[PDB]
């Protein structure tokens, strides 16, 4: 059980031999350092096998998940995702670990910090231009956890205006519905306990009026997305006007 | 139209015409220090100085250096003040010799010392002639000095003499000029701040009433000021020819509201009252700023004071603001005004409906305001406090553009200070390097204003501090590529051709004619960035030159900064340029561009590596050099090209200039810089704030340190 | 920090008045380098009074390139007086004001002394900025303009300036210009207390024995002015010329 000894006699094996003995030392040294709570010394030692082994980066990842140095995690994926060489011993694609970063990301707005977020998913909506719908809801869900609520509004809304199917429509409908149902039955409850201020109970009669003008824009929305598609479907046209 | 007056070189007065002045008669007879026998102190002699010498020559520059050169104000003027004597004539006359020895940068204050006593009485009727009216006693001209005077008293700071009459004037008790509405609101806001005005209120009630209404007239004395100047710039006309003199006392009124706002001590109580005078929204609307000729100086100290007015601090505790703390505070100002617009305005049920990215942005803002009524504007306005409240069956006696533009720039979304840093080009273009205001010449003569950042004592913040620094550095460095292009240019002798092209009748060592341009990559934007994250371009030259001058060029090494540069002559073969007549008129000089040298090029296309000596001998004296353009002016570029139908710069350039290396080393300087803003800058505790100037200045000195 | 070792006192005097506490380390009194007087000329500083010469000042060729050619050969005709009293030429420095005159002062050396094995060349001939850091036992400087102070009115620049000697320092000037000048008072008024035509003991040749502020044992001649100068220095090296080439012939 001697810990502080058994890392000297492995800090004195690394500086006595090349790194070819090294390649031998790191995986007993390695597995020694993550039994440890002593995240400094784990993390340093991770580092030094990245440019010999790209795979045990997922290692350090989940190492770095299971500490709970989600930042940590967030820049060393972002690395990854833009190092697109990368190697997985699960096979996963560059969008799968874009999607596990922004996983992580859009659960700890808190605990992530060191990376412009906003940019990073924007970055994503460039690269990933089938999946442009999924991504601005979890683009909004970020916000929501930032608890910038009209922000979420602003992202769907941005959502329903660049979307051009109806699939991606639904997805973006259903889950702003949701958030303006969850924000609804929210204001309903703080006005009763906090007792209503008039712009509290305005604020909650705006949100209805909101919910209520997102369904009935809903036709016409779903109307607009088939004119983006085709500007000359002068059958939507006809609709349009049958709405109008 | 007579052309404007070219800047004369002020030739400093020679000994012979020193002697010669009535003035250096007057200091020999009076004051002058070589003589030992000196006539008595006569006031008269004041008022003939002032007449006659100061207001007759309209303060010429020439004439306020032969008063200083002569000692007027240690030897006669302040050693003899005292408040029974001050007259119009004794005040202006040392506000006078301050500003000169400011201009001249050499100690002011000193002389002050000698009769502290008598600076309070002096200080006060500076003051009451501030506020004297602009058909009244005091010329705009002669306020302009006073105004100037004032800027160099806030901007003076760690003279106890001065701070002790400026504190009076920058507290909490100057709130009393705030409206009511908007009062009650910042009390609310600050709930400490509501202790210490009920306090404030009670120690005026115990005061007399001679010095309480002169602390009235004090503590109203820069909202007074404002509303004085926007009276002074209402009267300036859209067309008329306007006197320079109403310019000016603009010009340096902005100037100290810039000052006031980018010092921490002043800008904490003085933006409140600033904010609610309204004043930015009334400059940005005046007739001044819609003159191109009179109103561009103006203009670019506006928009610098519309800088530090919506800086990003905490102005009551210093700290500065995060963007997300801003994004906070920009939501809830329009969370508050849905709120506002929902219970209130029917007609505003349809803004109010939208999210606030719908009508966060300027041209939403004056879409969804625009329709509007003017007094349902004004009630918006009042439940705002910003305006007081409209009452029920009048009109609003703001104008509608007023009320638009005050309700548009309060909810406006601001651009980030990094975002506008990154998206700037960092090498300068032909537009700043030119631009006298902003780049002043040899023979600028330091009697306009200048929309320059001042390194100051103390600094907002640690970005505050980083920016004017960056600033400074980059126009300096333009002012050196100035000259390289004077020297250069003029040396290649550019004359038009009888085809209309040009013919290079001369040689620079430092500039060489481009055989051919051509732009071979632009990268994708990086992640989170609107300008490409590389543009790559070719440049060939002959180096039919001398041998010592074509190692020179073949010794570029990689990172080393270019200028390319596009002249088009209009003068015939042949021409002299004449030095005193303005450079770019006599060289037909187009545009500026910097670049960076990535290398060399092989006959392959690939750049030469900086290799250990000996480099490859090139064939014949044609060479191409592979270059680095700026992304951010060339984002610029081809987006003027595409909007404006401009045309397209990267294909007109015939002159590649290079610097000396010693010198030329700006641009990696300034990347640092820019990306020191952009890092979060961890200053040691210890040192921290005494970078700002704030706090106790000893506090990193081993006695107070704890770890000593 | 509050005692220089590397100036005399009556030259630190010069500058002092700037800092708080500047006093003198103990061995710049008890040095006999500091103590022994400067070989041939009666004062250990002096400012010398430089009138029009032909009726010219100050020059402008191109912009900022001042020249003072009657400066300029009161310099060298010093520095070629002080060299055929046996000075080294690397003792004395050369400085002024400005670049302009660093190449006029240049021009005259070259053609008078650079190629004269009796007097060579000085050990710099630069501007007072770049001449920062360095330092010289004596130090000539041409402060040039005629018209205005306001290089010189930086008192930063005097202050370098003053301190660049550490034994003698002489200084040519329009006294009358710079005189008047209120921030260059507390250093000039002390220039000033001392005659301002240039004082010389032409027997006395170098190294001398005589203590600085020793009255000499020698008649001091009284220099007027520049072509007063140029022509004693001119006749003292024909004179110095004829006396080697009689030894010469003498010696045949």
């Amino acid at each position: 059980g001697r810990v502080t000894h058994t890392r000297r006699t492995f800090d004195r094996a690394l500086r006595a031999l090349p790194i070819t003995q090294h390649s031998r030392i790191w995986p007993l040294y390695l597995r020694f350092l993550r039994s440890h709570p002593l995240p400094e010394t784990a993390v340093r030692g991770y580092r030094r096998f990245l440019k010999l082994s790209p795979e045990s980066a997922e290692e350090y990842i989940e190492y770095l998940k299971s500490s709970d140095r989600l930042d940590e995690a967030a820049q060393r994926l972002a690395t990854v995702v833009n190092d697109e060489r990368f190697v997985s011993k699960a096979g996963k694609s560059n969008y799968q670990l874009w999607h596990e970063l922004c996983d992580l990301i859009s659960q700890n707005p808190d605990k992530v910090q060191s990376l412009n977020v906003d940019a990073i998913i924007r970055g994503g909506l460039t690269r990933f231009t089938d999946q442009l719908g999924k991504l601005w809801c979890s683009l909004a869900d970020y916000y929501i956890r930032s608890g910038h609520f009209e922000k979420a509004r602003d992202v769907y809304e941005e959502a329903i205006r660049t979307v051009m199917t109806v699939r991606d429509f639904t997805q973006v409908f259903d889950s702003y519905a949701q958030f303006e149902e969850s924000m609804i039955a929210a204001k309903m409850e703080t006005a009763s306990e906090l007792g209503r201020e008039e712009e509290d109970d305005v604020d909650l009669e705006l949100r209805l009026a909101r919910f209520e003008q997102l369904i009935s824009r809903r036709p016409l929305l779903l109307n607009s997305v088939l004119l983006r598609q085709n500007p000359h479907h002068v059958h939507e046209w006809h609709k349009r006007v049958a709405l109008h | 139209m007579a052309a404007p007056a070219q800047p004369k070189k002020i030739v400093a007065p020679t000994v012979s015409q020193i002697n010669a002045e009535f003035v250096t008669q007057l200091a020999c007879k009076y004051w002058a220090p070589h003589i030992k026998k000196k006539s008595p102190f006569d006031i008269k002699v004041i008022e003939d100085i002032y007449e006659k010498e100061i207001v007759k020559s309209r303060f010429a520059i020439r004439k306020i250096m032969l008063l200083e050169f002569s000692q007027y104000l240690e030897n006669y003027l302040w050693m003899n003040y005292s408040p029974e004597v001050s007259s119009k004539a004794y005040l202006m006359s040392i506000c006078c010799m301050v500003n000169e020895k400011f201009r001249e940068n050499v100690p002011a204050w000193e002389i002050f010392k000698k009769k502290p006593d008598h600076f309070p009485f002096f200080f006060k009727h500076i003051l009451k002639a501030a506020l004297a009216e602009t058909d009244g006693e005091f010329s705009l001209h002669e306020q302009t000095v006073l105004l100037l005077f004032l800027d160099h008293c806030f901007n003076s700071l760690e003279v106890d003499l001065i701070r002790s009459q400026v504190q009076q004037l920058i507290s909490l008790p100057m709130w009393m000029g705030l409206q009511l509405a908007r009062l009650e609101l910042e009390l609310k806001k600050t709930p400490k701040l509501r202790k210490f005005w009920n306090l404030i209120k009670k120690n005026d009630e115990k005061m007399d009433p001679e010095a309480r209404e002169q602390a009235y007239q004090e503590r109203r004395f820069l909202s007074q000021l404002i509303q004085k100047f926007i009276s002074v710039l209402k009267s300036v006309p859209l067309s008329e020819p306007v006197t320079m003199d109403k310019v000016h006392y603009c010009e340096r009124f902005i100037e100290l509201m810039i000052d006031l706002e980018a010092l921490l001590p002043t800008r904490r109580w003085f933006n409140t009252i600033l904010d609610d005078s309204h004043l930015l929204v009334h400059c940005y609307l005046s007739n001044l700023v819609r003159r191109e000729e009179d109103g561009h100086l103006f203009s670019q100290l506006l928009d610098m004071l519309k800088f530090y007015t919506g800086f990003e601090i905490n102005d009551q505790t210093g700290n500065a603001l995060t963007e997300n703390e801003m994004t906070t505070i920009h939501y809830d100002r329009i969370t508050s005004l849905q709120r506002a617009a929902f219970a209130h305005f029917p007609e505003l049920y349809d803004f109010a409906l939208s999210n606030v990215a719908e009508v966060d942005t300027r041209e939403s803002l004056v879409k969804f305001f625009g329709p509007l009524s003017s007094n349902t504007l004004h009630q918006v306005a009042s439940y705002l406090c910003l305006l007081p409240t409209l009452p029920k069956n009048e009109d609003t006696t703001f104008d509608k553009e007023f009320l638009l533009e005050l309700l548009v720039s309060r909810h406006e979304r601001r651009i980030s200070q990094i975002q506008q840093l990154n998206q700037m080009p960092l090498y300068p273009t032909e537009k700043i390097i030119w631009d006298e205001n902003i780049v002043p010449t040899e023979y600028y003569s330091g009697e306009g204003c200048l929309a320059l950042p001042k390194l100051n004592l103390q600094f907002l913040t640690l970005h505050d501090y980083l920016l004017r620094n960056f600033n400074l550095f980059r126009l300096e460095s333009t002012y050196e590529i100035r000259q390289d292009i004077e020297d250069s240019v003029s040396r290649m002798k550019p004359w038009q051709s009888e085809y209309g092209g040009v013919v290079f009748g001369g040689w620079a060592r430092m500039a060489q004619p481009i055989v051919a341009f051509t732009v071979v990559e632009v990268a994708k934007p990086n992640i989170g960035e609107n300008w490409p994250t590389r543009v790559r371009a070719d440049v060939t030259i002959n180096l039919n030159v001398r041998d010592h001058i074509k190692d020179e060029w073949e010794g570029l090494r990689k990172h080393d900064v270019c200028f390319l540069i596009t002249v088009r002559p209009t003068k015939p073969y042949g021409t002299k340029f004449d030095r005193r007549r303005p450079f770019i008129e006599q060289v037909g000089l187009v545009y500026v561009r910097g670049c960076e040298i990535q290398g060399m090029l092989d006959d392959k296309g690939r750049v030469i590596e900086d290799g250990p000596e000996p480099r490859p001998n090139l064939r014949g004296e044609s060479r191409t050099f592979r270059v680095f353009l700026d992304p951010n002016q060339y984002q610029q570029d081809m987006t003027n090209t595409i909007q404006n139908g401009a045309e397209d710069v990267y294909e007109t350039f015939n002159i590649i200039m290079r610097r000396k290396p010693k010198e030329n080393n700006f641009k990696a300087v300034l990347e640092t810089i820019r990306n020191l803003m952009n890092t979060d800058c961890v200053v040691p505790d210890w040192l921290h704030d005494i970078i700002l100037g704030y706090g106790d200045p000893s506090s990193a000195h081993y006695s107070k340190m704890p770890n000593q | 920090l509050d005692a220089q070792g590397r100036a005399r006192a009556s030259l630190c005097n010069l500058y002092n008045w700037r800092y708080k506490n500047l006093g003198n380390l103990p061995h710049v009194q008890l040095l006999p380098e500091f103590s022994t007087a400067n070989a041939g000329l009666l004062y250990d500083f002096q400012l010398i009074n430089v009138e029009d010469f032909q009726g010219v000042g100050e020059s402008e060729p191109n912009p900022y390139f001042y020249q003072n050619l009657g400066e300029a050969e009161y310099v060298v005709a010093l520095f070629m007086y002080m060299c055929l009293l046996g000075y080294p030429a690397d003792k004395i420095s050369i400085l002024t004001t400005y670049n302009g005159q660093k190449h006029l002062i240049r021009d005259i050396i070259n053609r008078r002394c650079g190629n004269n094995p009796l007097i060579g060349r000085p050990n710099k001939v630069t501007t007072v900025d770049r001449f920062q850091g360095q330092q010289n036992d004596y130090i000539l400087l041409s402060l040039v303009r005629t018209r205005a102070v306001g290089h010189l009115r930086d008192v930063r620049r005097l202050v370098v300036a003053m301190s660049r000697a550490r034994l003698g320092l002489y200084i040519f000037a329009r006294v009358s210009l710079f005189q008047n000048c209120f921030e260059l008072t507390p250093a000039f008024s002390q220039l000033t207390a001392r005659p301002l035509h240039l004082h010389i003991i032409p027997t006395e040749p170098f190294p001398t024995t005589r203590k600085n502020g020793e009255r000499p044992s020698h008649e001091v001649q009284i220099i007027k002015n520049m072509p007063q100068m140029a022509n004693f220095v001119y006749n003292m090296y024909m004179h110095l010329i004829q006396t080697t080439h009689h030894y010469h012939q003498t010696l045949l």
